[PDB]
RNA sequence: AGCGUCGGGCCCAUACCCGGCCGUCGCUGGCAGUCGGCAGAGCGAGAAAGAGAGUGGCGCGGACGCUACGCCGCGACGAGUAGGAGGGCCGCUGCGGUGAGCCUUGAAGCCUAGGGCGCGGGCCCGGGUGGAGCCGCCGCAGGUGCAGAU
RNA sequence: GCCACGCGUCCCCCGCGAGCGCACGGGGUCGGCGGCGAUGUCGGCUACCCACCCGACCCGUCUUGA
RNA sequence: GUUCAAGAGGGCGUGAAACCGUUAAGAGGUAAACGGGUGGGGUCCGCGCAGUCCGCCCGGAGGAUUCAACCCGGCGGCGCG
């Protein structure tokens, strides 16, 4: 019985592949982090046929799947038991996920009462 | 494609205050209210004088608002300013005014009390009369400021009476070459 | 506001005590953070050493 | 006044809790738990609470009483329902409605009895 | 606030907000108010006309404690005192006038721009200008000198 | 009470359902009226060329009220002049339509602007496509679609024009209210020609497509429609 | 290089003057010491009057 | 499969049409009416305005909603160097509050053909290494972000 | 062939009947179905390698022009 | 063999990239390198590999010292008392 959410849309996603900077694959010292070039003689910013695409706006993405995951559900980052009521409402739509610098031990109670609530854990067999 | 110009498309008068301050956010939300439910013109024009800065709200004189009432057919008639209301020691007697206002200063508030007159805040102003009714309008002078003696067509030219900017008058600071006839020319 | 209400006195072992005392004005005063938090802001910086290469 | 520190708190108050283009709030008598002027708790002078009991089983409503806003130690007060599910929803029903309290919190207060019984009864 | 400021977004482009033909060079037009005479006459004849030339008589040794003046109009002559003073004057049915010393408040001309109210008034100034005077003559009371 | 208020507001309800009838029956009996007017208003034609040639002479027919403008080529590098005038008729955009009443004054622009435009006379058929498919009015500012005569009732009702066959009546009977009538209407967004185009630079009788190319027009529109 | 208007004005800032400035971060404690001294001598001289 | 005169047919551009989606602008649009055994659930409709006072002739019930610096509805538009402005839950280092915050049942840093988010700046989870300190939110200040400079 | 149908009164001449279904009607639904599967098979955009088709001159800069 | 640990053995904490060795994998005549679009193979993951529960209803089968109405006691809400 996996969890399921109020509603399973369809996830389309215009685009997947990344935005890699110009000339990354030629040398190191350049990082694939995207920077927008603002030379004077550039191509890419002059959109030349075949080159690399630049960003804009209309890529954005439908705002009822905006942050979505597969499941149906959201993240929302937690550190600790106390944080778990606050989503004992908002049940079925978010689910939490655990922090990775919070222990085992504390782990444990933290799946044991988020079961007890039926909210869902991304991350229950993290450590053992 | 089209051929139009996308130059003038956004607007820039204010939509919302810069402030942060509570109590005129409130009377905001009060008068978006009143405006749009109602029909009256006046909640607008409240409105729009709401937002403006301090220049654009300036203080009025207690004289000017006196003598506006004095103006025949007015009487028994609420004022409505959206600046302050300063006194003016220069006017004996006072009249019994009601009075509305976002600031009154004591002395004022002094005057018009042991004359036996009123003074309303907004809150009790939209209770008495949500529409408006039996209300003169008032605004202080938006050029009163020293500054709009710099502006217009510039000195060194051809009538412009026009302070020009200057560390200190006296007789050797500007007064030669471009304003005596004898010395060069004048204009 | 214009109203002033009456505030009972406790003992210092904790029960109350018959006196009561009233509300002083100043309580009813208005709230205004932006003022509170620019005075703040504006103090703190005086309490400062110099620092200088 | 009610408005005045709504407007004060809605940003600055250390209760909120704000990330993953999420926000929160962790007050005890918030039900939804959303930083807002209706659900606000501690504002009012009519306020609901609905929390488990302080032993393990049970449920207390806590209402706030009008008299005393400047004494907490008398505002509110607790009560404890340990009764079947239905005749619970019975009573917390007419507990809020024929005395015209605070009916806007009447749906959401009744979910979150409901998923608290859920809890105190058996996991899966 | 150096967050606030404008360097922090122009972080990127890369003259930094001064141009590429016409560079942020170091003086480009000369230093100070130069070229006044030659090349500048214009901003100084457009909006600053006068800045040249001789005008008037040389005086060395000047003490501006000599020439101290300072003026009050009429128009607030009754604001140096207080109003029971105004008040019992209506009603003193024998007319006596109240002694004005504008000295001691530190004022030592008396200028005539405003118009007095109708009630005598004994005024001990130093100075008077001719429309002051006349205009209390009307309204009654006169004008007690003193250096 | 909510007894003699029920059947007060039950009255009210039948009275405005008896009178949106009333305005249905009103607007059939125009619209019949005017078909007997276009019948008779097209044999007569004829009639006066039958009987003119029996005589001997000739039946010169009137002239023409009214054009259908095209324009037919694009945004760039145009000069000045042309652009003025082109905005003033409004057509901003290619394979834009519009309506405009004939005289003197409205040919001289359209000489000035002869080689970017197509027009001519339309028919009364093409009139009806036009409207009926991609009709949208201008109202508060905003292109919304000529689906229920209510949206004329409000801005129109003043000028008797109260459904889309008093419209028509006017705009093929030039009348009165023409000026109000067209300035309602939404530059008409043309798709592209279906078939093709013989050659959009030259003249019509050049072989070319611009300028006025009479009854042609029909052809031209039932090919981009 | 003046943009079309300004007070014309002659700053004095040509000469050396980074090098002689006088910071005033001595006197809350220079108040002390005057305070301290003044307060000594009072002590000293009981009875006469402090001001002089 | 050349030259001149012509037909039908046919081919595709980031242009034109219909539809889906993002953002911005405009309508200074709409929404405090969640008015519940003090109840009766409407005020989009072609036509200046009132579901207006009066006076004579059993069963106990009814979803969501509104951080109004929010939510919602309508149309139209979107190339951009030098240059200007806005928003940045983009990111760095440190200070006052705040989380009965985390941590030797292993922090920071580092490595990764793992799973994922965001238009993007970047960020979060799993695994390995390591052995003592670290971060989130509201405000303040700055010696605060590198490919080039023989 | 007609979006023509109380009685009385007015002109020219002889303001409440209820009831039931259909649909080219203010933006798609089925109250219709079928196959594969627990040790070699299903899904796994991105990210790992390789292949093929088309597209494709190395960046920064001054420059009317790289 | 000490030490928890030499995965800290005297320029000895953590120990990146540039550069090299070896191993494993894949490929190879238009220098390499790239964008879009697909396919194939690897890699690990899904702790996949006979698959949704929730209210309400209808029906058949168990069980608990249990429902309503009244009385007593306390409390809160409201009052055109
Ligand atoms: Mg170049
Ligand atoms: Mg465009
Ligand atoms: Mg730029
Ligand atoms: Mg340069
Ligand atoms: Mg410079
Ligand atoms: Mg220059
Ligand atoms: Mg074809
Ligand atoms: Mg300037
Ligand atoms: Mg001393
Ligand atoms: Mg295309
Ligand atoms: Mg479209
Ligand atoms: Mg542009
Ligand atoms: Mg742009
Ligand atoms: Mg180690
Ligand atoms: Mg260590
Ligand atoms: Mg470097
Ligand atoms: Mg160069
Ligand atoms: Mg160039
Ligand atoms: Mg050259
Ligand atoms: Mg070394
Ligand atoms: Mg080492
Ligand atoms: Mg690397
Ligand atoms: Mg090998």
């Amino acid at each position: 019985a996996a969890l399921r959410p109020l509603v399973k849309p369809k996830i389309v996603k215009k685009r997947t592949k990344k935005f890699i900077r110009h000339q990354s694959d030629r040398y190191v010292k350049i990082k694939r982090n995207w920077r927008k070039p603002r030379g004077i003689d550039n191509r890419v910013r002059r959109r030349f046929k075949g080159q690399i695409l630049m960003p804009n706006i209309g890529y954005g993405s439908n705002k009822k799947t905006k942050h979505m995951l597969p499941s149906g559900f959201r993240k929302f980052l937690v550190h600790n038991v106390k944080e778990l009521e606050v989503l004992l409402m908002c049940n079925k739509s978010y689910c939490a996920e655990i922090a990775h610098n919070v222990s085992s031990k504390n782990r444990k109670a933290i799946v044991e009462r988020a079961a007890q609530l039926a909210i869902r854990v991304t991350n229950p067999n993290a450590r053992l | 494609g089209v051929d139009i110009r996308h130059n003038k498309d956004r607007k820039v008068r204010r939509k919302e205050p810069k402030s942060q301050d509570i109590y005129l956010r409130l009377l905001v939300k009060l008068y978006r209210f009143l405006a749009r439910r109602t029909n009256s013109t006046f909640n607008q024009v409240v409105l729009k004088r709401l937002f403006m800065s301090r220049t654009n709200r300036p203080p009025l004189s207690l004289s000017r608002m006196i003598r506006k009432m004095k103006l025949p057919g007015r009487e028994n008639k609420t004022a409505v300013v959206v600046g302050t209301v300063t006194d003016d020691v220069r006017v004996q007697e006072v009249p019994k005014l009601k009075v509305c206002a976002l600031r009154v200063t004591s002395r004022a508030r002094s005057r018009i009390l042991k004359a036996g007159g009123k003074i309303l805040t907004f809150d009790q102003l939209a209770l008495d009369s949500p529409k408006g009714r039996g209300t003169v309008l008032l605004s202080g002078p938006r050029k009163g400021r020293e500054v709009y003696r710099h502006f217009g067509k510039a000195p060194g030219t051809p009538h412009s009476h026009t302070k020009p900017y200057v560390r200190s008058k006296g007789r050797k600071f500007e007064r030669a070459r471009g304003r005596r006839a004898s010395r060069g020319y004048k204009n | 506001a214009c109203a002033r209400p009456l505030i009972s006195v406790y003992s210092e072992k904790g029960e109350s005590s018959g006196k009561n005392v009233t509300l002083p004005a100043v309580f009813k005063a208005p709230i205004r953070p932006d003022i509170v938090n620019f005075v703040h802001t504006n103090l703190r910086k005086n309490n400062r050493q110099p620092y200088a290469v | 006044s009610a408005h005045l520190q709504w407007m004060v708190v809605r940003n600055c108050s250390s209760f909120l809790i704000k990330r993953n283009k999420q926000t929160y709030s962790t007050e005890p008598n918030n039900l939804k738990a959303r930083n807002s002027f209706r659900y606000n708790g501690l504002i009012h002078r009519k306020t609901v609470g609905v929390e488990p009991a302080a032993d393990g089983k049970g449920v207390v409503v806590v209402m706030k009483r009008r008299s005393g806003q400047r004494k907490p130690a008398t505002s509110y007060v607790r009560t404890t329902i340990n009764k079947n599910a239905r005749a619970t929803l019975s009573s917390i029903r007419h507990m809020i409605r024929k005395n015209k309290y605070h009916p806007d919190l009447r749906m959401a207060a009744i979910r979150r009895a409901s998923a608290i019984l859920r809890s105190q009864k058996p996991v899966m | 606030p150096s967050r606030l400021r404008k360097t922090r977004k122009l972080r990127g482009h890369v003259s930094h907000g001064h141009g590429r033909i016409g560079k942020h060079r170091k003086h480009p037009g000369g230093r100070g108010n130069a070229g006044g005479m030659h090349h500048h006459r214009i901003n100084f004849d457009k909006y600053h006309p006068g800045y040249f030339g001789k005008v008037g008589m040389r005086h060395y040794h000047l003490k501006r404690n000599q020439s101290f003046c300072p003026t009050v109009n009429l128009d607030k002559l009754w604001t140096l005192v207080s109003e029971q003073t105004r008040v019992n004057a209506a009603k003193n049915k024998t007319g006596a006038a109240p002694i004005i010393d504008v000295v001691r408040s530190g004022y030592y001309k008396v200028l005539g721009k405003g118009k007095l109210p109708k009630q005598p008034v004994i005024v001990k100034a130093k100075f008077f200008s001719r429309r002051a005077e006349e205009k209390i003559k009307g309204v009654g009371g006169a004008c007690v000198l003193v250096a | 009470n909510f007894a003699e208020l029920k059947i007060k507001r039950l009255r009210k309800k039948f009275a405005q359902k008896m009178l949106r009838k009333a305005r249905r029956k009103l607007i059939y009996e125009k619209a019949k009226h005017y078909h007997k007017e276009y019948r008779q208003m097209y044999r007569t034609e004829i009639r006066m060329a039958r009987m003119a040639r029996k005589a001997g002479n000739f039946y010169v027919p009137a002239e023409p009220k009214l054009a259908f403008v095209i324009r037919i080529r694009g945004i760039n590098g145009v000069s000045p002049k042309v652009r003025k005038v082109l905005q003033l008729l409004r057509l901003r955009q290619i394979f834009n339509g519009t309506f405009v009443k004939l005289n003197k004054a409205s040919i001289n622009m359209l000489r000035i602007v002869e080689p970017y435009i197509a027009w001519g006379y339309p028919n009364l058929k093409s009139v009806n496509e036009l409207i009926y498919k991609r009709g949208y009015g201008k109202i508060n500012k905003k292109r919304i679609a000529l689906t229920d005569n209510t949206l004329i009732a409000r801005s129109l009702g003043k000028y008797n024009i109260i459904c889309m066959e008093d419209l028509i009546h006017e705009i093929y009977t030039v009348g009165k209210h023409f000026k109000e009538a067209n300035n309602f209407l939404w530059p008409f967004k043309l798709s592209s020609p279906r078939g093709g185009m013989k050659k959009k630079t030259t003249h019509f009788v050049e072989g070319g497509d611009a300028g006025n190319r009479e009854d042609q027009i029909n052809r031209l529109i039932r090919r981009m429609n | 290089a003046p943009s079309r208007n300004g007070m014309i004005l002659k700053p004095h800032f040509h000469k050396d003057w980074q090098r002689r400035v006088a910071t005033w971060f001595n006197q809350p404690a220079r108040k002390i010491r005057r305070r301290k001294a003044r307060q000594a001598r009072a002590r000293r001289i009981a009875p006469r009057p402090a001001a002089g």
